């Protein structure tokens, strides 16, 4: 699947996890 | 790392039943089968061969601590679910193909299909979070 | 391949259950 | 409903015997195999608070509605955050670090208040249990 | 302890996940 | 008392991801 496509959805979710902090 | 060898002593002793240092085939089937799984003998032997780096046949705990440090489990459970966009439980070649394409992947129909076959082991169609850690390994 | 997975599958299980049944 | 299959494949960790219930000492064999070993007094009052029938034992349908209750290692991260030599113990310097980092006013008795609030050991840190039961605690 | 501590907590690991991962 | 149940839990499952891959 290759090492890019895994790693940019895992940034992804890191970039949404960190929104979804940043809320409280 | 010099106070992360507690943390791991205190993992190894989950599985050194015993306590005489080393994991044994059978102490990884006992652990194994408290998780649900009962593999074979011959399962469980090859999977202590892959980390034991001398070969006598169980894990003491230095060998323990190498196979420890080479890496990211729940980062992949983070993963599945950005692909899995329906939750569902399950990545459609659609599902992907849309992942792909919102990274900048220039994949056509049929590189998508692909990896959706790649990691297709049940032949459902889809990949599921099981599969996908079976070929994230 | 398939039922080294399927163990470490069970575990993330396991966690989430022992958590709420031990708070 | 995709999430009852999966609590279904939890349950069955719990219940060894497959009777449809988690006993007690079902409960005691799994806490037994990650090391910790409870009593027979703890294993019942912690059935107990899940126990909405008080048939002393947690059925499907009661332990469906438990985990309904409610990712788990956001904590583990967090701590890592405030653990910053790593050592697996927060102290009470390393607490005032990471307040002030976000900002927080917090004079040296309030620190060590919030030191002393997590510190059920009495070691003067907070170590990751410690923090995981202040974080889980309703 | 105040939920602005402990959820600051989180968004600085995600933000550390998001930088690592972005780095592939 | 019983956090530490999870902890030990926590570890397993990283123990057991190395232990096969
Ligand atoms: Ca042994
Ligand atoms: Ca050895
Ligand atoms: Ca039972
Ligand atoms: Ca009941
Ligand atoms: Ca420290
Ligand atoms: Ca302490």
């Amino acid at each position: 699947w290759g090492q890019r496509a895994l790693q940019g959805a895992q940034a992804v979710a890191a970039a949404q996890r960190l929104v979804h902090a940043i809320a409280l | 790392t010099e106070e992360q060898i507690a943390e791991f002593k205190e993992a190894f002793s989950l599985f050194d039943k015993d306590g005489d240092g080393t994991i044994t085939t059978k102490e990884l089937g006992t652990v194994m089968r408290s998780l649900g799984q009962n593999p074979t003998e011959a399962e469980l032997q090859d999977m202590i061969n892959e980390v034991d780096a001398d070969g006598n046949g169980t894990i003491d705990f230095p060998e323990f601590l190498t196979m420890m440090a080479r890496k990211s489990e729940e980062e992949i459970r983070e993963a599945f679910r950005v692909f899995d966009k329906d939750g569902n439980g399950y990545i459609s070649a659609a599902e992907l193909r849309h992942v792909m394409t919102n990274l900048g992947e220039k994949l056509t129909d049929e590189e998508v299909d692909e990896m959706i076959r790649e990691a297709d082991i049940d032949g459902d169609g889809q990949v599921n979070y099981e599969e996908f850690v079976q070929m994230m390994t």
